[PDB]
């Protein structure tokens, strides 16, 4: 194939891009974020000792929901978008910085590999965990309907409570979870970075 | 599978892969033909050239004043085992002063592949070889394997495309032993015909022969003798 | 790994010494030897399947030595080749030590031979077990049993071959009631051995049975009208 | 001759290093702890004794501590059995050196000669390397007093002060600390190396026989090597109990 | 005995043996030298800790001859064998020629055992490069590195290990005509080369020179930071 | 499994597998047989035409190996032709030795025991041929040995050797070979030969037959054409 | 490096404080919830094993079960605590794991294996969780199609079958939670030399 | 002609750490060096009784003065007993005297080195346990396949050694007659040892100042009354 | 550990009892339902060569009785039990065989081995069984399912049709099965009997100590 000096100048300006986004990643956006998820599992509202107190109250239209627990999920889902997008940028950074497939010098290329699918199954658990949150939205709703299908076993009215509890305890271990997202994405690209981010080559020999 | 790895190793039929190997490098090589009479013998020798601008490479091989050879295989494999018979040959003038029995030459050839065949690390010689000779029982046609099995042969072709050879060579084999010295030559390059391809078929630039007879001794032809025996010959 | 060359397994076993031992059971013979007060007598069977196979070019009995008596249980390849070297190494004794070779000192240096096989991943140990017998001038008859792991030990009677515990458990009937050990009676127990554990009733010709005695230091095998002299008298 | 059975110990590793010599190091980091220190009036090599039973005879003179010739000295960590060669060879090479040249052989050359015979196995040959480390004391016509380390890999430098063994990078930090270099001398280094020996280990209760001491200083022109009788390493007790409490 | 190959070939040519043989090489210590007009100055990072190690023992600037000095960055188990071998070839050569070794002569057989021993039967190739710098006659200057792979170039300015790279783009781009004109050029260009690569630097760095026929002098460190005082 | 891999590893049952996958070869060689008798030994050997182009007389698979000894060969012809010159080279340095001519046991001794050395080794392979030694003398008498690939030798009164080998071994037991003559005996092998042979997937080939005995004056000898087609015409009085 | 020199010393908080904090989990919080279940194991609503006597009151041709809901009331908040642990050792491990290196996988090898087994009793108390709620789903279920069924005292009956399944999972929950705080002790601290420090770095400089 | 021995990723060395696991299994072996002697006291025990005990012994003297028993392997031990015995051969050529058993186990030791080197070998299976008499002073020395040897005033060796070990460390000290010393290993080779105790069963031998010598089953007997 | 002599005894007459049965179905049981289904095959209710005349047509709409196929409910009452045997005694195999594995080792396992091998291909067997018990309820639930779906579906008719395929389907797994077992204890004479020598000895016990 033939060269375009501009066209593909304007792709390297893109790789210089995702550089620059994953340079203010490592230095900023990562460790500020850590110690931002911190200080967001210190809140009182995830501190709570008793749940009975989260239960909503179903009126069996009268139907509501815990302005505690939704007021949290509103907290996390952008955390959550966040470091699905922060994670993209990394993950298209990473296969952009693997060199041409060579016989020697493959060492540092089966460590990109690995690191690269690590990403893939941090974006495949992040996914997963906002699942929940929209899966709780459809569980809680129609265990409510079945408390009014049914207006007479009280082990709905149990569920929906246990799935009030079911969805503040996952809000809790996800922030640590989202929390984790942040730092093994920043301890995995701040170990491999300084000479890991050009392992091999540009050595070759002096003839 | 884990059977090829060497030859000492037997496959579970009793078979060794590494010989196998060794047998069809021979057929990747140029394909060469020869015959005898009951008196002359001639060995027609193809030359292929590497490029356009390289010149054809050398077939044949001078071994005694009675005897001759040409080579079809690994190019190295030949010569270091060249250098095997030619020195059998001048040992054989260097102790018992006569040119040495085609046939006895031939079983030190069998000799010299049958060491590497049953020691591991040894590799066989993967080059194949149709050799001929006169001598008091007259001339005899001589075939190589690199299993170590040898043939005694009245004509016989060798390479790629060798049976359409082989099959003129049985039809005609009633009159390979009645016809003279000039149509030996004639048979021989008529017979080389149908190894070759169906565009470039017949040029003294790569056909070159060679001739051993009763009193006439082994000579080999390249160009200015062979264009007459070109000529007077349909394909 | 450990089953391949000799190397020690997890448990600081050798497979392949132990699979020297199964290749003795391959052979498909019995053979049992005991030791006489004033005699030694080895029975093993002599097994003839081709009409064509000549007998007396097939024997199982074998001597190294004019006093000493030889069976040979395992590997028929491995087995006569032993008991050539144990011929050699006999001699090697004589030309040295100037003297027969006792039958101790003979299974030592025979199992110093199996010792080397074991320690060295280079060669293979044999899976021939050899069962010697004889008599010494100062303690009297001496039969041992070398296995191809080298261990030897001084047995009243052995047992070799498929048949093992069950010949063993017959032996343990005669020394256990400490029965008196003659040259017949030894006779009359070695042929109950053998035929109570197959189920056949040898024939004279089916077997062949080495002896030696005080009388009669030279080992000689029985013919086959003195061994029918000692079936028709033991039946 | 089969080329499975070949493990191939002159393969480099992707970052260029031997696995048959890290692999060397790390049974020699399991060694007990042995120590030296080159001080201005004797050099001191002391050492523990990781082997403890009542039944224990012990006869001999020290464990890890042996004697290369009337001027040098050795101490010993890694597997017991490479190190009875590694003594015979020494003593060998600095007997060949009394052949040719017929004078005490100089600290330095002793060590680069067996160097060369431990890459020399490593480069070819097949067999596995050595899994023993060798501290050098002693003294000669030029440079004097000596204290050298070695290395399995054949690597070696000089040394004022250092360990070997067990509990090495604790001994190597309290060196950087208290030693005094043109300071101290070898009453003083005793005291030292006494002090280091009880703090970095942790097996309490320390006791004659469960610790070795050697000595190696030059007077009045001859060179005089001793190891410390219990009772007088029992006396060194006395005076460490009451420095350390 | 101990008989196979050991380096082979594989699908595209190139030998992993050697490679990785080279990839030691950039893992040891900087080395540097250039050839100034009548002098040549070698100099190498020294790894001292805590004042512990003798500075006698760490010496890796070695002298093959008197006209000829050499300096090595690789393992430094390897490098004692071949100065060694180089020495008792390289005087084996004054016994066949009363004339003094050129520096040619004496690099063609060192790098000829990086070939033997990379080639031969169960031996093992070197994780060495060495500088061999020495005095032609006339007093023409010489400087030649080795390779693993066995082979060996000509030199007016050259490194060796972490940073090689580095220190030959401060020599490509600041060595010209101008440059290694006099004595107080030559000395300090091969100390600024050096400077960027100092790191925790001070004393540490060694240094030594040789000029005409006198043998190789070792500047004293004391005098090193004298000439590291000049920076303007 | 990896226990077949080299003959010094053995077996989880205490065989050794690359000597027996050396047996198999032998099945697909062609058949030769020999009986023994009063008279002599007589020889026979089925030569497969393999192309009209090969010359009369060609890959002759009569071999003699001494002045009194003749062997035939059902194998690799590349392992027979090694063994053949090394049963010579051991049968004249007996004569370079002793003197005279080794008695067939002896020799046959001598021959297995150098087969059965590689069969130990890993370095090398044993040999992918088996074969029988026949021999006649005054104060011997007819004798025939055969060894196989595992270095074992079994007297026979005849033998069969190839890829039909039981088949006439059977035939041979059906009447009794000791009192005849090899002049009649000659009649049966070639009688054999022709029961071996039939048209399904060999196309042609032709009678090697050889003598020893009294007719031979106890020296190897092969059969004239003149006898032969002689002996042929008595097997064609009922195969045809 | 080109990255930003604040902020960097946040891991400082993950590295050496919730590090040690989660130190101080392994030999004092662990053994203190293994002696705390010994206590619930003491409960004799988990030790009756009778179906009649496990069973609560039914009307069915509408009462719930409040006993088995006191049993969930210790029960779920020790499968959830064990599972915020289990997250927070997963984060210990994490620090733990040395740069990129050929030589030294023995312990690397190690803080995988024992990582997978935190997910593995993480996984287990999901599955714990899980069959908690389907206590309100299953029973829900079925007491709502047994007060639709009448005729049929076969499913009617069926119905106290998964009653007194509750109680013998719960009291193997326990056990199995009582196992699981012994083992990631008992499994961490044998292995404590290489997790805590899977690299020796004794390595000559060879300079 | 490749080392089958290597180093392990944790360093130790796989090959000699089979070797001691399979002499820990052999047969049971005890000694006790005390005042003037030193009692060597083995099992040899025989599976039939067509076995001939006085073709087999496991206890063999070295020289007059130098005895050796053992725990493991047979095969390799009688590698062991040729080339001991032939090195005091070679002792005896050069020094023209009786050899001293710190420089008898110490040679010998190092054979065992060889093999932990040298290609295509497996190192020896076998546990030697030494005794010598020189000078007056009664040697008991310990060696393993490793190749380092030790000293114990008494020690135990094969199957269920540690419980042998024990048992001399509470019950044996110092100020025991030879006398005592028999009895002593007796006791300590009954715990170990399980069924009826004979003369045949059990093989003792003794070294003293009138040289190493083994026990006749006649004074067996004798110490078998207890 | 300790235990009485009685808990002996208790785990003896146990081992005593896997003897007797797993003796007992070798030389008895298998040579018996071999030929028992041999004869089955040879009856003439599994020997019908047109399947088309074995459909059960049902009506489709005070309704009328709905019944399943004569033919195919009479040959399932044929099948179920030996299902039912061959799975029971199988697993006592399973058991016996299983005990046999003598105290782990870490080589010379090929006996034990062997023993896995045999017990693999029995449990190949009694997933293939297992299998059978599903087909057997298999007929019960799609015939019941289908006909009432054609019984509530009057627009549709080749519904009976698909009942029609349940019909083949059965009988010609009726015959099947019965094939299928009888080879299963065919399999099982042959694996287990041939196999016996190493089954019961494992290990051949070549020790020279």
């Amino acid at each position: 194939l033939r060269v375009q000096p501009e066209a593909q100048a304007k792709v390297d300006v893109f790789r210089e891009d995702l550089c620059t986004k994953t340079e203010n990643l490592l230095g900023s956006y990562f460790p500020k974020k850590i110690s931002e998820l911190d200080a967001f599992l210190k809140e009182p509202a995830l501190n709570e000792a008793n749940l009975s107190n989260l239960k909503a109250p179903l009126d069996i239209g009268p139907v509501n929901c815990n302005e505690k627990i939704v007021v949290l999920l509103q907290r996390l889902k952008p955390e959550i978008k966040d470091v699905i997008e922060q994670l993209n940028l990394v993950t298209t950074w990473l296969q952009l910085q693997i060199p041409r497939i060579e016989d020697g010098n493959n060492f540092g290329v089966a460590v990109q590999e690995k690191v690269f699918e690590l990403m893939t199954s941090l974006h495949t658990k992040l996914e997963g965990f906002h699942t929940q949150i929209s899966k709780y939205f459809s569980e809680r709703g129609d265990a409510v309907t079945k408390a009014a299908k049914q207006p007479h076993v009280g082990d709905y009215r149990q569920l929906v409570h246990e799935l009030d509890e079911a969805e503040y305890r996952d809000i809790r271990l996800m922030v640590m979870e989202i929390r984790n997202a942040y730092a093994v994405l920043y301890d995995i690209i701040l170990k491999n970075f300084e000479k890991l981010k050009k392992p091999r080559g540009e050595t070759k020999g002096m003839i | 599978n884990q059977y090829d790895n060497d030859v000492t190793v037997w496959s579970p039929q009793g078979r060794i892969h590494q010989i196998e190997y060794a047998m069809e490098a021979v057929k990747q090589g140029s394909a060469t033909v020869g015959l005898k009479s009951k008196t002359h013998a001639v060995l027609v020798a193809l030359k292929r050239a590497q490029s356009e601008l390289a010149a054809h490479q050398k077939k044949i091989l001078h071994v005694d004043n009675h005897i001759g050879i040409s080579i079809a295989g690994l190019t190295a494999d030949a010569r270091l085992l060249c250098n095997f018979m030619r020195q059998e040959c001048l040992d054989s003038r260097f102790v018992f002063d006569r040119p040495l029995p085609v046939s006895r030459l031939v079983s030190l050839i069998g000799s010299k592949t049958q060491i590497p065949t049953q020691r591991y690390g040894r590799r066989p010689y993967g080059v194949g070889l149709l050799i001929a000779g006169y001598d008091d029982m007259g001339p005899h046609i001589f075939q190589t394997c690199p299993s170590a099995n040898y043939f005694d042969c009245r004509a016989m072709s060798i390479g790629a495309r060798s049976q359409s050879a082989r099959t003129y060579l049985e039809r005609h084999m009633s009159e390979f032993m009645e016809c003279n010295l000039n149509e030996l030559v004639k048979h021989g390059l008529r017979a080389l015909r149908e190894t070759l391809p169906a565009e470039q078929d017949l040029t003294t630039k790569n056909v070159s022969i060679g001739i051993v007879g009763k009193d006439l001794e082994f000579t080999i032809y390249d160009d200015d003798d062979v264009s007459p025996f070109l000529e007077g010959l349909e394909e | 790994f450990d089953r391949h060359i000799t190397i020690f397994s997890p448990e600081g076993r050798l497979y392949q010494v132990e699979y020297a031992f199964k290749a003795i059971n391959q052979g498909g013979l019995t053979s049992v030897a005991v030791r006489g007060k004033d005699c030694a007598v080895i029975v093993t069977q002599k097994k003839v399947p081709d009409k064509l196979l000549d007998s007396s070019t097939v024997t199982h009995l074998f001597k190294i030595t004019e006093n000493i008596g030889c069976v040979m249980t395992g590997m028929t390849a491995d087995s006569r080749s032993q008991v050539q070297r144990a011929r050699y190494e006999a001699a090697n004794w004589k030309y040295k030590y100037g003297y027969e070779i006792p039958v101790d000192m003979l299974c030592k240096r025979i199992a110093d031979i199996s010792q080397v096989y074991t320690q060295n991943a280079e060669m293979r140990p044999l899976g021939c077990c050899m069962i010697l017998i004889g008599i010494d001038e100062e303690q009297g008859p001496q039969v041992y049993k070398c296995d191809p792991a080298g261990y030897y030990c001084g047995f009243k009677a052995t047992a070799a071959g498929v048949k093992q515990t069950e010949s063993t458990s017959f032996l343990e009937k005669k020394v256990k009631k400490k029965f008196d050990w003659t040259f017949e009676q030894t006779v009359e127990t070695a042929i109950t051995c053998l035929s109570t554990v197959l189920s056949i009733d040898f024939k004279p010709s089916e077997i062949e049975v080495g002896v030696v005695t005080v009388e009669n230091p030279k080992f000689r095998i029985l013919t086959e009208a003195e061994i029918d002299a000692h079936l028709v008298a033991l039946a | 001759m089969s080329r499975r059975y070949d493990s191939r110990t002159t393969i480099f590793s992707p970052e260029g290093r031997l696995y048959q010599v890290e692999y060397a190091m790390e049974a020699i980091g399991h060694a007990g702890t042995c120590l030296g220190i080159l001080a201005n009036d004797g050099v001191l090599l002391a050492a523990e004794r990781r082997n403890i039973h009542k039944l224990l005879d012990e006869v001999f003179f020290s464990e890890k501590i042996y004697k290369l010739n009337e001027d040098m000295a050795c101490s010993v960590a890694g597997i017991t059995s490479d190190a009875n060669v590694l003594t015979n060879e020494l003593r060998l090479i600095a007997q060949r050196y009394l052949l040719q040249y017929q004078e005490p052989i100089p600290c330095e050359q002793l060590v680069t000669a067996l160097c060369d015979i431990k890459q020399a196995y490593t480069q070819f040959g097949g067999k596995r390397p050595f899994g023993v480390s060798l501290l050098y004391i002693g003294w000669d016509k030029h440079y004097g007093f000596q204290l050298y380390q070695s290395d399995p890999s054949g690597n070696y430098g000089g040394w004022k002060a250092t360990c070997i063994g067990n509990n090495s990078a604790a001994a190597v930090s309290m060196l950087k600390q208290d030693y005094k270099e043109g300071e101290m001398t070898l009453k003083s280094a005793l005291a030292l190396a006494i002090k280091v020996l009880n703090k970095t280990m942790d097996v309490s209760k320390l006791s004659a026989e469960k610790v070795e001491i050697a000595t190696l200083t030059r007077e009045n022109g001859k060179t005089v090597i001793r190891v410390l009788k219990q009772k007088e390493v029992e006396q060194l007790i006395k005076k460490h109990e009451e420095e350390e409490a | 005995s101990y008989d196979r190959a050991i380096t082979v070939f594989s699908p595209d040519g190139h030998l992993f043996q050697v490679e990785y043989a080279q990839e030691a090489v950039k893992k040891g210590s900087t080395a540097v030298g250039v050839r100034g007009k009548d002098i040549v100055v070698l100099g190498v990072e020294k790894k001292s800790v805590a004042k512990l190690q003798d500075e006698r023992t760490v010496r890796k600037i070695c002298a093959l001859d008197d006209n000829v000095c050499m300096a090595f960055a690789g393992l430094t188990a390897d490098a004692r064998i071949v100065i060694n071998r180089a020495r008792v070839e390289c005087q084996s050569h004054r016994l066949t020629v009363e004339d003094p070794v050129t520096v040619e002569y004496i690099t063609r057989y060192i790098a000829s055992l990086k070939q033997r021993y990379t080639q031969s039967n169960g031996r093992r190739p070197f994780g060495i490069s060495a500088l061999i710098v020495g005095f032609d006659f006339d007093g023409t200057p010489r400087l030649y590195q080795t390779d693993p792979s066995g082979t060996y170039h000509a030199w007016k300015a050259n490194a060796i290990g972490r940073g090689a790279k580095s220190v030959r783009e401060f020599l490509e781009k600041n060595y010209t005509d101008e440059a290694i004109e006099t004595d107080d050029l030559t000395i300090k260009l091969v100390i600024k080369a050096l400077l960027e690569v100092v790191q925790s630097g001070g004393k540490n760095i060694e240094l030594a020179v040789m000029r005409r026929d006198q043998p190789l002098k070792i500047l004293n460190p004391e005098e090193i930071e004298k000439y590291v005082a000049e920076i303007e | 499994t990896g226990y077949d891999l080299s003959a010094s590893t053995f077996s989880p049952d205490g065989r050794v597998f690359q000597v027996e996958y050396a047996m198999k070869a032998v099945e697909n060689s062609s058949t030769a047989i020999g009986i023994r008798c009063k008279d002599g030994v007589v020889f026979g050997v089925e030569k497969l035409v393999l192309s009209k182009l090969y010359e009369e007389g060609s890959n002759k698979r009569l071999f003699n190996v001494d002045r009194h000894v003749g062997m035939a060969v059902a194998g690799l012809l590349a392992d027979a032709r090694s063994l053949a010159d090394i049963a010579r080279e051991e049968a004249s340095n007996f004569r370079s030795n002793f003197g005279y001519n080794i008695p067939l046991k002896h020799l046959a001794d001598r021959v297995a025991m150098y087969v059965h050395a590689y069969t130990l080794y890993s370095a090398v392979r044993p040999f992918g041929c088996s074969f029988m030694l026949g021999s006649y003398s005054v104060n011997d008498g007819a004798q025939l040995y055969m060894i196989d690939p595992s270095g074992v030798s079994y007297g026979y009164w005849g033998c069969a050797i190839g890829k039909a080998r039981q088949a006439a071994k059977t035939e041979i037991e059906k009447l009794q070979m000791k009192e005849m003559t090899c002049r009649d005996v000659v009649k049966e092998v070639a009688k054999i030969i022709y029961i071996v042979h039939d048209e399904v997937k060999d196309k042609a080939f032709e009678l090697e037959l050889s003598w020893v005995g009294e007719i031979t004056n106890g020296r190897h000898e092969i059969v004239p054409k003149d006898v032969r087609e002689e002996a042929e015409k008595y097997a064609k009085e009922s195969l045809k | 490096v080109r990255l930003s020199g604040e902020a960097r010393k946040q891991v400082e908080v993950f590295r050496q404080n919730l590090f040690q904090e989660a130190e101080e989990f392994l030999y004092r919080f662990l053994p203190q919830k293994i002696i705390y279940l010994n206590q619930l194991l003491q409960e004799d609503s988990l030790n009756v094993a009778d179906l009649t006597s496990l069973r609560a009151p039914l009307d069915i041709p509408l009462p719930g079960n409040e006993k088995v809901l006191s049993l969930l009331a210790l029960v779920k908040p020790e499968v959830w605590t064990l599972k915020e642990k289990c997250i927070l050792v997963i984060t210990w491990i994490q620090h733990l794991i040395p740069k990129i290196e050929d030589g030294n996988d023995f312990g690397v090898a190690i803080q995988e294996k024992v990582l997978e087994r935190v997910n593995a009793v993480k996984t287990k108390v999901e599955a714990f969780q899980t069959t908690i709620s389907k206590y309100f789903s299953e029973r829900g279920d079925a007491v709502a199609k047994a007060s639709k069924e009448t005729h049929v005292m076969d499913y009617r009956a069926l119905v106290h079958e998964r009653d007194e399944a509750a109680y013998g999972e719960l009291r193997a929950m326990v056990l199995d939670l009582r196992a699981f705080y012994a083992e990631l002790y008992h499994i961490i601290s044998s292995n404590l030399e290489k997790i805590v420090n899977p690299k020796g770095e004794e390595k000559p400089s060879m300079y | 002609s490749f080392s089958l021995t290597t180093f392990s990723p944790s360093g130790k060395l796989v090959q000699i750490e089979y070797a001691l696991a399979a002499v820990a299994g052999g047969a049971p072996s005890v000694g006790i060096k005390a005042a003037n002697g030193v009692v060597l006291a083995t099992e040899k025990k025989q599976k039939s009784i067509l076995y001939d005990e006085r073709s087999v012994h496991k206890v063999e003297p070295i020289t007059k003065h130098i005895g050796l028993v053992y725990s493991g392997m047979g095969p390799d031990y009688r590698v062991l007993v040729h080339r001991a015995r032939k090195l005091a051969q070679q002792y005896y050529l050069v020094y023209q005297e009786p050899i001293p058993t710190a420089q008898l186990v110490q040679r010998v030791a190092s054979v065992m080195q060889e093999y932990t080197q040298s290609g295509g070998v497996r190192p020896f299976g076998v546990s030697l346990l030494i005794c010598g008499w020189n000078e007056g002073r009664p040697y008991l020395f310990q060696s393993d396949p490793s190749g380092a040897y030790f000293a114990w005033k008494a020690t135990a060796m094969g199957k269920n050694y540690v419980n042998g070990k024990t048992f001399l460390e509470k019950r044996y000290n110092e100020d025991l007659e030879l006398e005592d010393a028999i009895h002593t290993a007796i006791l300590t080779l009954k715990e170990s040892f399980e069924g009826q105790m004979t003369e045949d069963n059990i093989e003792v031998g003794i070294c003293n100042e009138a040289g190493f010598r083994r026990l006749t089953p006649t004074e067996v007997k004798d110490y078998l009354a207890a």
